[PDB]
């Protein structure tokens, strides 16, 4: 049910963290 | 400029640096090249006057 439109994300936090990722989760 | 507080600089087209945030007071100013024009010289004969 995604909405129709356009919007332009801005960047807010930079992480100088140099860490390796391929997967994630979600906090409900 | 609507500079976002996430935004160090604009440029022009060329690439040249339009407008900066200051390092240290956060204002947002425009940078014109210093002022040029074509020197046109407009003249008689030498034959005629100097
Ligand atoms: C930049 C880097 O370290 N990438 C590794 C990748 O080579 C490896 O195959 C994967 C294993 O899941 O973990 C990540
Ligand atoms: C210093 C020099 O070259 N002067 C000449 C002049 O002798 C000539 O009569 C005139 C013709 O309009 O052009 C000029
Ligand atoms: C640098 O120094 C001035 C004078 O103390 C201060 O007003 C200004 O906020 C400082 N700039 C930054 C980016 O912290």
């Amino acid at each position: 049910d995604l909405p129709q439109g356009f919007s332009a994300l801005e960047p807010l936090v930079d992480l100088p963290i140099g860490i390796n990722i391929t997967r994630f989760q979600t906090l409900l | 400029k609507k500079f976002l507080p996430f935004q160090q600089f604009g440029r022009d087209i060329a690439d040249t640096t339009d407008a900066v945030r200051d390092p240290q007071t956060l204002e947002i100013l425009d940078i014109t090249p210093c002022s040029f024009g074509g020197v046109s010289v407009i003249t008689p004969g030498t034959n005629t006057s100097n």
